[PDB]
RNA sequence: GAUGUUGGAUCAGGACACCCAAAUGGUGCAGCCGCUAUUAAAGGUUCGUUUGUUCAACGAUUAAAGUCCUACGUGAUCUGAG
């Protein structure tokens, strides 16, 4: 038995190719809109807010960057993060993860069934969601737990707050020493021969080995990084778009991990936020289409006059 | 960005500014820890074989949007007291300079046109 | 830099018999429904493309004969004919190439 | 680094690249199908597409005419571009070129080759990949599902 | 007779990058929210403008400036333009953000199109061309629906110039090159020309689908 | 039957007999500077004119512009003014 390679679309005919697609997308919209109502389904017990609590996070899409002006006249540049499809996936009890905090696994953007693994499609069939592209694990306290297969919207971070972002930084491949590290070069013109880039002496004569940490040319930039202490300026409710401050590591259009700030200055800031998470059903109110921080100049306004 | 060995042009009306010399006045030292000076920074000028202190007024390097960018690098002659050794400054000065009153007070007081 | 020691045949067997330097077994090979020769799944059949190619070459020769010189090329659409065929009205007003071989089964009339 | 770049570097430089494409495009507009290196066929694809989009702009447009001058070397071909090759594409927006991969060349070089062709040329039909017919056990098995989705609606 | 062509402010033209189109609808909705307060008039590189700024540090909060628009660049909310004027003999440039909330009133004194799409070369031109009267009154438009093309060759200071303007990549029709150059240098400049660029096809940027979509977006935004 | 030798360039590993930053004792310490002594090596320790020059003088500064070792570190990485 020499078994052949098979992809999903190999044996389908002209007739059946669109049918399969229409069918899969149909079942997808159905399964999505079905999970659209968490609170009336089989909601888990909601717990009050204690001071040592830690919230759930979000998975976003980096759109691009845009300028934004404060009422004070200063100009900030901000990054638009969008929440496309966000659902909590599985749940790990306290003892079963860190011995300390409970793991909540969150899914990202929707992909096609046809290219994933058997095991994974099994995992989503026992859930009822479409497969998510990027899946990250958040650490969370017992009072912040949610129920697996629950939707997470972008109103989750109320405007003004500090968040943290983790993502894979822009990959630059195999880079020389002057990029990767930032060693000065050798001078260009004075009779230097074939040296204008190279690291130069890499060690000491006695040691006769080169040390286990030594900086050398190599892989640069595809790695995880985290930006701390970013302020959130404004929120869009309809398109689910956060405007965070400064820059977020990754290429634009990349998938990005958002949490509340773990920085020591902000420790208790989570007392004012909708805590298990935000629930559009529960409040039964329409949030204004944009939530602005008190500082921001709104896209329409008096056109500032100092005095 | 005005740095060591930049030829600067002295805008205020002074003895040392207008009188000719075989050397254009050169900047020796900038007092920022960065070797680069900006508008409202402080310089040590070599003029006519002696050292005077100066205040950078405008320069040819671009700066934050809505800052005026000038055709030439312009300095005002200054002594240690912070007193301008000149009577008055004709060519226009960045309105941003009015931010710091403390150091530049007198310099601002003799300034004619702002932009 | 000059190698400090001859390497043993052991070390060499290790290096050049590595699973990476071995030729991988291609799993995408199939047979072509017409001539039953072998072809890779994403590539045209070699043997089929051959008879197609030969016929294209010959039809290009005869249409090289129908043209007088190097720079002279037809403004009409062309339609190629085989023994026993007469032009349809859809195809008339066009340049016609006449050929001896009766129309090959894989080339349709349309 | 290479990030976000839509052009290969082929031949002795940028100019050499344009002239390589020139030759290929002349060949393609003349013979209506050519077999060339896969990198270069795939490169030619875009230009072969948009050259037909100038043909549609009309014979009278000047910007199209000086364009046809640069890109079609053999001068006879230019009336072929406007009067022949442009008019037989009308309804079809982007559907001009078929590009398919041939077995690798038989010479010691062993490159990776492709044939590129205009739709509707009069040449023997290329032995295109066939789709599995509908009587196939699996496709026949999907028909049931379709008819049941029709029966439920 | 009603000649009708719609002038779309150049920063409603989205850049060539692969950015998700959702980003551009946002920027547009914001800058169109901004259009409704501060009125932004048409103008081109070569056109003379006067901007009023809110100035924190001055006593009269208004700061007035007047000059040529030398170049524009941007997209979405980050649109900018550059004004150039000679005050007292000092060359002065300012970079203004079009949609910036500090700007109060923009005013067009003279609407004009000069031959090149950017003039940075007015840096090396003689002081006349950069000088303008601070107090000049707005010289209005006759609604000819023809923005007047003023073809004016310029004189330049002796070399070197801040950029090399003689070279083909700049395509400068505005400079007077007979008086400022020699034949040798005009042959030199022709060694850097890249003739094949205009014929590059694929290098061409297609718009009109987007044009229709966003123009319809602006109609739809004015209606509501 | 060769361990290629000064000074720079690049990149520095280490000592502590601390030049800065950090806690302190004593003073012929009122405070401001200081002068001495104890404990502390994670991090710093500038740019120029003249000399091939390390050293040194001199200009201008810095919180400081340490003393050393590593084949007077480092030429199968570079430079040869000496
Ligand atoms: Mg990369
Ligand atoms: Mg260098
Ligand atoms: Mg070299
Ligand atoms: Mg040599
Ligand atoms: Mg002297
Ligand atoms: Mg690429
Ligand atoms: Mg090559
Ligand atoms: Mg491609
Ligand atoms: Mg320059
Ligand atoms: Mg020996
Ligand atoms: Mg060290
Ligand atoms: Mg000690
Ligand atoms: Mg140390
Ligand atoms: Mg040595
Ligand atoms: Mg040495
Ligand atoms: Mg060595
Ligand atoms: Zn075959």
């Amino acid at each position: 038995h020499g078994k052949s390679v098979t992809w999903w679309d190999e044996h389908l005919s002209e007739e059946n190719v669109p049918f399969v697609k229409q069918l899969v997308s149909d079942e997808n919209k159905a399964q999505l809109a079905s999970k659209l109502c968490p609170l009336k389904d089989e909601p888990w017990p909601i717990h009050p807010w204690e001071p040592g609590s830690s919230r759930v996070g979000l998975i976003a899409l980096k759109l691009g960057m845009m300028p934004l002006w404060t009422k004070d006249g200063q100009k900030h540049v901000v990054t638009l993060l969008q929440v496309q499809d966000c659902h909590v996936l599985k749940y790990t009890p306290k003892e079963n993860h860190n011995g300390r905090m409970a793991a909540l696994t969150v899914g990202g953007k929707t992909v096609s069934h046809f290219h994933k693994s058997a095991s994974i499609l099994e995992f989503y069939q026992e859930l009822g969601l479409p497969p998510k592209q990027k899946v990250k694990i958040f650490n969370v306290t017992e009072n912040a737990v949610i129920k697996p297969g629950t939707p997470l919207y972008a109103a989750h971070f109320r405007p003004g707050q500090y968040v943290d972002v983790t993502a894979k930084t822009i990959g630059k491949g195999f880079q020389g020493v002057m990029r990767r590290w930032g060693f000065k070069g050798q001078p260009a013109t004075h009779g230097q021969t074939k040296t204008h880039r190279r690291p130069g002496a890499i060690s000491t004569g006695d040691v006769a080995r080169v040390w286990p940490g030594t900086k050398m040319p190599g892989q640069l930039g595809n790695i995880d990084r985290t930006a701390f202490g970013l302020k959130v300026w404004r929120i869009n409710t309809k398109h689910n778009i956060i405007y965070v401050n400064g820059s977020v590591p990754g290429h634009k259009n990349c998938l990005v991990k958002i949490k509340d700030s773990k920085l020591p200055a902000y420790k208790d800031f989570c007392k004012n936020l909708p805590f298990p998470t935000y629930f559009p059903d529960g409040d039964e109110e329409a949030l204004p289409e944009d939530l602005y921080d008190e500082n921001v100049c709104q896209p329409g306004a008096p056109s500032i006059t100092f005095t | 960005a005005i740095q060591k060995m930049t030829r600067v042009r002295v805008v205020d009306n002074s003895a040392l500014g207008t009188t000719p010399y075989h050397r254009p006045p050169r900047c020796i030292h900038v007092y920022n820890k960065t070797g680069v000076g900006k508008v409202g920074d402080r310089i040590l000028l070599a003029i006519r074989g002696q050292k005077k202190k100066a205040l950078i007024v405008g320069h040819r390097m671009p700066g934050p949007r809505m800052t005026p960018r000038f055709d030439s690098n312009n300095v005002v002659l200054l002594e240690d007291n912070g007193n301008p050794v000149g009577t008055r400054i004709k060519t226009p000065i960045p309105s941003s300079l009015r931010q710091r009153e403390g150091e530049f007070s007198k310099v601002l007081a003799i300034a004619q046109n702002f932009v | 830099a000059a190698p400090k020691n001859r390497r043993s045949i052991e070390v060499n067997r290790c290096r050049r018999r590595n699973p990476q330097k071995l030729i991988k077994v291609k799993n995408n090979i199939d047979v072509c429904p017409e001539c039953g020769h072998l072809k890779q799944k994403h590539i045209l059949c070699g043997y089929c493309y051959e008879k197609v190619r030969k016929e294209t070459a010959e039809i290009r020769r005869q249409m090289g004969k129908q043209e007088g010189g190097p720079f002279r090329a037809p403004t009409t659409e062309t339609v190629v004919l085989y023994s026993g065929e007469t032009p349809s009205e859809q195809d008339q007003g066009k340049r016609i190439i006449e050929r001896e071989r009766k129309r090959p089964s894989w080339f349709t009339q349309n | 680094i290479s990030h976000g770049r839509v052009f290969r570097r082929l031949g002795l430089g940028p100019e050499s690249r344009i002239h390589l494409l020139q030759n290929l495009l002349t060949g393609l507009v003349r013979h209506e199908r050519i077999e060339a290196s896969w990198a270069r066929v795939d490169e030619l694809r875009g230009y072969a597409e948009k050259l037909i989009d100038y043909g549609k702009l009309g014979d009278t447009n000047e910007r199209a005419m000086r364009m046809a001058d640069f890109w079609l070397t053999e001068k006879d071909l230019i009336p072929k571009l406007f009067q022949v090759l442009a008019p037989r594409f009308q309804g079809q927006n982007g559907g001009y070129t078929r590009m398919l991969q041939i077995p690798n060349r038989n010479e010691q070089d062993r490159a990776k080759m492709a044939v590129i062709e205009y739709k509707g040329n009069c040449l023997p039909p290329l032995p295109l990949p066939r789709r599995d017919s509908n009587l196939t056990l699996l496709n026949q098995l999907l028909q049931g599902l379709r008819q049941d989705q029709e029966a439920s609606s | 007779q009603r000649p009708e062509t719609r002038f779309l402010s150049p920063e409603f033209i989205p850049p060539r990058g692969r950015t998700n189109p959702l980003k551009f609808q946002i920027e547009r909705k914001d800058m169109l929210e901004r259009r409704k307060i501060l009125h932004i008039p048409e103008f081109y590189v070569g056109s003379i403008l006067r901007v009023t700024t809110a100035d924190p540090y001055a006593s009269a909060k208004t700061s007035q400036f007047l000059g040529i628009c030398i170049q524009r660049s941007g997209s979405g909310l980050g649109a900018t333009f550059i004004l150039r004027n000679t005050i007292e003999g000092q060359g002065v440039e300012i970079c203004f953000e079009l949609y910036n909330p500090r700007i109060q009133e923009i005013q067009v004194v003279k609407l004009e199109k000069r031959l090149d799409n950017s003039l940075l070369y007015l840096r090396d031109a003689l002081p006349e061309y950069s000088t303008f009267d601070v107090n000049m009154k707005p010289i209005t438009q006759e609604f000819n629906q023809e923005v007047p093309v003023n073809q004016l060759k310029v004189k330049m200071k002796p070399k070197p110039w801040s950029k090399r303007w003689e070279r083909p990549k700049f395509n400068i029709k505005g400079i007077r090159f007979d008086l400022c150059l020699t034949e040798e240098q005009m042959r030199e400049a022709q060694k850097w020309s890249q003739p094949w660029l205009e014929f590059d096809m694929m290098r061409e940027y297609d718009t009109s689908k987007i044009e229709a979509a966003i123009w319809d977006e602006i109609e739809a935004s004015k209606n509501s």
